[PDB]
């Protein structure tokens, strides 16, 4: 009657050392939030007219 | 990278439940045959007695 | 989240199968000793008779 002692299921991260990487992914603070222009948009446009 | 590690582990613990299967059955088989050699004994006393 | 989850449902499943393990090669020890006491009673009675 053979023994089960060489039956080892291994983990994925048991214990390496406690490494505890910080990844801090900051994806959503890349946002590209553009400066308007010099104006003449809708006071020129609304004071010249025609 | 996780993935990989993660389906590598899986098939060796699905390798090793394979392997444990197969042990187990033949240890089943095994102490079904020494049981029914027991019993015969058992009879073949009684009856002897 | 899904990895982790996986992970962790995948480790729990290890730690149970060597628990598993553990206790089948108790159960197994348990067994093989007593089959050896019965055969030995079995070869004590038989001589006797
Ligand atoms: C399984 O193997 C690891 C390293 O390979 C070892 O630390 C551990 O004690 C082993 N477990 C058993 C039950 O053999």
């Amino acid at each position: 009657i053979k023994d089960f002692g060489g039956f080892n299921f291994s983990q994925i991260l048991p214990d390496p050392s406690k490494p505890s990487k910080r990844s801090f992914i900051e994806d959503l603070l890349f946002n590209k939030v553009t400066l308007a222009d010099a104006g003449f948009i809708k006071q020129y446009g609304d004071c010249l007219g025609d | 990278s996780a993935l990989g590690k993660l389906q590598d582990v899986v098939n060796q613990n699905a390798q090793a439940l394979n392997t444990l299967v197969k042990q187990l059955s033949s240890n089943f088989g095994a102490i079904s045959s020494v049981l029914n050699d027991i019993l015969s004994r058992l009879d073949k006393v009684e009856a002897e007695v």
